């Protein structure tokens, strides 16, 4: 298999405008939403048909209960951070946990938090410690690191449980997640040369420009963008020298296949 | 620092009666649980409450329901008591649910016996037996024995009192009762305890020894139709004096 | 507090060919905090039948959203995406450039 | 099906070491707990393991092997107060606690100066029972339940006279039968050959 990942995000907001949830939690496998929960529905629900198909009602009922607890825990934690920052008004609290199963069979795992969209605490599961970006985070680090069992529990979860869940979900969604749609690639002239790719899946793609066999620095890279049909598009551009021609060529790498478009 | 507080400690019910068990925790915990413990099997979760404001069934919810009244309190109800619900019930709390290493903190337990007919309920007969003179001369020690016999269900607490103060040094009380008729499933029980003191202590004529058995039985509202005395919750005791 | 302004990108699902049915996408990303308003515009008028993904979460803590509508492009019709966010003094309009 | 297994009962000698095993087959793994539960009391937390290896807490240590699906609780320098049941429990992938049925640990006291005897206690004027006390025997002696329906025999119990740092085993037999006698009360047990029977 290519590389795959599983991640769960949480978002808490301290003084949300009317109608907006104070808590949201969404799971992803690769770029695909798989699960959602928020403080308005108070239910964990599938976000992919192959999740709904393969997880029985008892799974959604059990995690609904856990998510209601994690929601309350998130509120208490955000309340503590904002009191220690001495901040008024509405602020945000975020969490991300997950793992990657790499093509070569090795794994990674990560757990981190953010306040107002900036890194706050970052777990290191190898040193079993928390990195704190300021002294509010440092206070939390001290409290969390005093409970060494909970650090060991997160290491087990990232290294063993997370990977097992990812493998399970990869099988459920295999017709979506393990497929390949190669890119359609062309060079447009606009003076700049545009390498344009579309219709590809998965979204990971490498595009660059070479000049006379040396990589151009002077490349403008476009974002990988969703087309809306489950495939993606992207572009990369290079500016032409008006005084001297050059051998330009686009290079595209996607899911193990390399492609070259030489501009005549 | 009360921890987890559940009531009642003991309860007799007739089939079909309803009852509520109460549980409170003062540890500012968010998660609460109701378990039952039966011989030969692991604890089974009846209902739980992951946080204030939510509850859900456990493994054996049928015949029960719960209310998480507030952050402190988690009530368990028996809708219509059945003999299969005779059990020891434990309330527990933890700081959160779905974290990893957080342990449970348990209440003291609630012993419930459900009976088709209350006529199977008997208080204990209590008797104290003074030490053997041969033991005194052979060992310079003196063992008193207390027997609490004929009681049902197994809702008793036996204590020894020496000169008006409860003692536990020198005491050994059987940890489980003896079935007086091992074959029968509703058999009445027997329990034995011993108190061993030095011969010199036994030979003081003003030392006073009492064995006390607290029985948890019927309450005032239980209906009673048998010819013998109604077996309400009660204390039965027996005494001995030192012998010079 | 660091508030991040949305990047706004307007593009068709398939390479655009007049008279051929297509989808107009407005991809709004890298913004923080999460509240946002997005409209698609046709000749300056708001389009009514517009779909959008759920709020999505990036690893860098920002959010993203895809708004889209089925449409058939013409030489005359102008299309755009109008976005409001706390970082913006007034709604920002980004025109589709084919 | 998820399963947690531990032995029903273990018996060891005061001062020695005992290893209580727990094996589990679960859908995922988020940690293993040991609790101690004295007779008639509530379970209380002892230990938690979730990575591999041994963790010490005083006289008690707990070990985990995730790949082999087992844990043990190691109790050293056993004391009478260690007599209790030990319950293991595993958190599965959905964070549900699966409980083992518990291991009852029985501790044999080290009797320094055995003096086995069967004594007749004094009758009570408020009871029709006669009562016999088998006491001061070494801990390898087992007490058999009665085989006569009108004779009642309780299992051995260890008492501790703290002020004299003295421990003894004992078992009680009683009956209201007219032919009941302490010379024959424990006839169904294998009792020490040197057991002292004072003359009637
Ligand atoms: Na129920």
């Amino acid at each position: 298999m290519r590389t795959h990942s599983l991640r769960y995000f949480r978002l808490g907001v301290s003084d949300p405008i009317h109608g907006v949830p104070e808590f949201i939690s969404v799971g992803y496998v690769d770029s695909h939403p798989i699960t959602t929960y928020d403080s308005v529905t108070r239910q964990k629900e599938p976000r992919a048909p192959w999740m709904a198909e393969n997880l029985a009602p008892d799974h959604w009922e059990r995690y609904t209960q856990l998510l209601r607890g994690w929601q309350q825990m998130f509120k208490v934690e955000l309340k503590r951070l904002q009191r220690h920052y001495n901040h008024s008004g509405s602020h945000t609290y975020q969490r991300m946990i997950g793992c990657e199963l790499l093509e070569d069979g090795s794994t990674t795992g990560f757990l981190q938090y953010a306040y107002d969209g900036q890194d706050f605490l970052i777990f290191n599961k190898d040193t079993l410690s928390w990195l704190a970006v300021d002294n509010v985070a440092h206070t939390i680090k001290q409290a969390w690191e005093a409970n060494q069992h909970e650090l060991l529990y997160q290491k087990n979860w990232l290294e063993e449980e997370c990977i097992a869940w990812l493998k399970r979900f990869l099988e459920y969604g295999k017709d979506t997640l393990q497929r390949t749609e190669p890119p359609l690639v062309r060079v447009n002239r606009k003076t700049a040369l545009f390498c344009k790719a579309h219709g590809f899946y998965p979204p990971e793609i490498y595009m660059t420009w070479m000049k006379n066999g040396e990589e151009i620095q002077e490349i403008d890279y476009g974002d990988i963008l969703p087309s809306g049909d489950g495939t993606y598009q992207a572009w990369a551009s290079i500016e032409l020298d008006p005084q001297s021609s050059n051998l330009y060529s686009c290079h595209v790498e996607h899911s193990g296949v390399h492609m070259v478009l030489q501009v005549p | 620092n009360a921890g987890v507080t559940q009531t009642p400690k003991f309860q007799v019910l007739k089939t079909g009666q309803s009852m509520t068990l109460q549980c409170a925790q003062d540890m500012n915990h968010n998660s609460m649980y109701w378990y039952r413990q039966d011989p030969g099997m692991g604890l089974r979760l009846i209902y739980y409450s992951a946080s204030e404001g939510t509850t859900d069934k456990g493994e054996v919810p049928n015949g029960y329901n719960v209310s998480r009244l507030n952050k402190r309190e988690f009530s368990l109800r028996l809708e219509s008591a059945a003999p299969s619900q005779t059990s020891v019930y434990f309330c527990a709390s933890s700081v959160w649910t779905g974290e990893g290493s957080g342990e449970l903190f348990f209440g003291e337990g609630s012993r419930l016996t459900v009976l088709e007919d209350l006529k199977n309920v008997f208080p204990p007969e209590v008797a104290v037996f003074e030490p053997s003179e041969a033991e005194i001369s052979h060992t310079q020690k003196a063992t008193l024995v207390c027997l609490a016999t004929g009681f049902y269900p197994d809702h008793v607490e036996l204590s020894w009192w020496v000169n008006g103060k409860e003692v536990h040094s020198g005491v050994c009380t059987d940890p489980q009762p003896l079935k007086e008729q091992p074959a029968l499933n509703d058999s009445r029980y027997a329990l034995s305890s011993r108190l061993r003191v030095s011969a010199t202590f036994w030979q003081n004529p003003r030392n006073h020894f009492r064995c006390q058995v607290q029985f948890y039985g019927l309450s005032e509202n239980d209906e009673w139709t048998q010819d013998r005395a109604k077996p309400v919750t009660q204390i039965v005791s027996a005494e001995a004096w030192g012998r010079a | 507090m660091i508030q991040r302004t949305p990047k706004i990108q307007v593009y068709s699902r398939h390479p655009a060919e007049n008279g051929k049915s297509n989808f107009l996408n407005c991809y709004v990303s890298g913004f923080h905090p999460s509240d946002i308003e997005v409209d698609l515009l046709k000749n300056g008028e708001r389009i009514e039948k517009v779909e959008h993904s759920d709020l999505s979460f990036s690893k860098d803590w920002s959010f993203y959203l895809l708004y889209y509508t089925e449409f058939t492009p013409t030489e005359k019709d102008e299309y755009a995406c109008r976005v409001n966010h706390v970082t913006l003094s007034q709604p920002k309009i980004v025109k589709w450039d084919r | 099906g998820q399963n947690i297994d531990q032995p029903t009962e273990m018996t060891a000698t005061e001062g020695a070491i005992v290893q209580i095993n727990c094996t589990y087959q679960t859908s995922g793994f988020n940690g293993l707990f040991w609790y101690q539960q004295h007779a008639g009391e509530a379970p209380t937390f002892l230990s938690y393991n979730v990575l591999d290896g041994l963790e010490e807490k005083g006289r008690f240590s707990s070990f985990l092997s995730r790949s082999k699906g087992y844990s043990y609780l190691l109790l050293k320098e056993l004391q009478m107060k260690d007599s209790a049941s030990y319950l293991c429990a595993v958190k599965d992938s959905n964070y549900q606690l699966i409980w083992g049925a518990g291991t009852k640990l029985i501790i044999k006291p080290d009797i320094q100066n055995p003096d086995p005897a069967v004594y007749q206690l004094r009758d009570s004027k408020s009871s029709d029972k006669s009562v016999c006390l088998f006491t001061d025997f070494d801990s390898q002696t087992n007490v058999s339940q009665s085989k006569d329906s009108d004779v009642y025999i309780t299992d051995k119990c260890v008492l501790d006279m703290r002020s004299m740092d003295f421990k003894s085993n004992s078992a009680v037999a009683w009956s209201n039968k007219s032919d009941f006698a302490c010379a024959n009360a424990f006839n169904n047990s294998i009792i020490p050959e040197d057991t002292f029977f004072p003359s009637p």
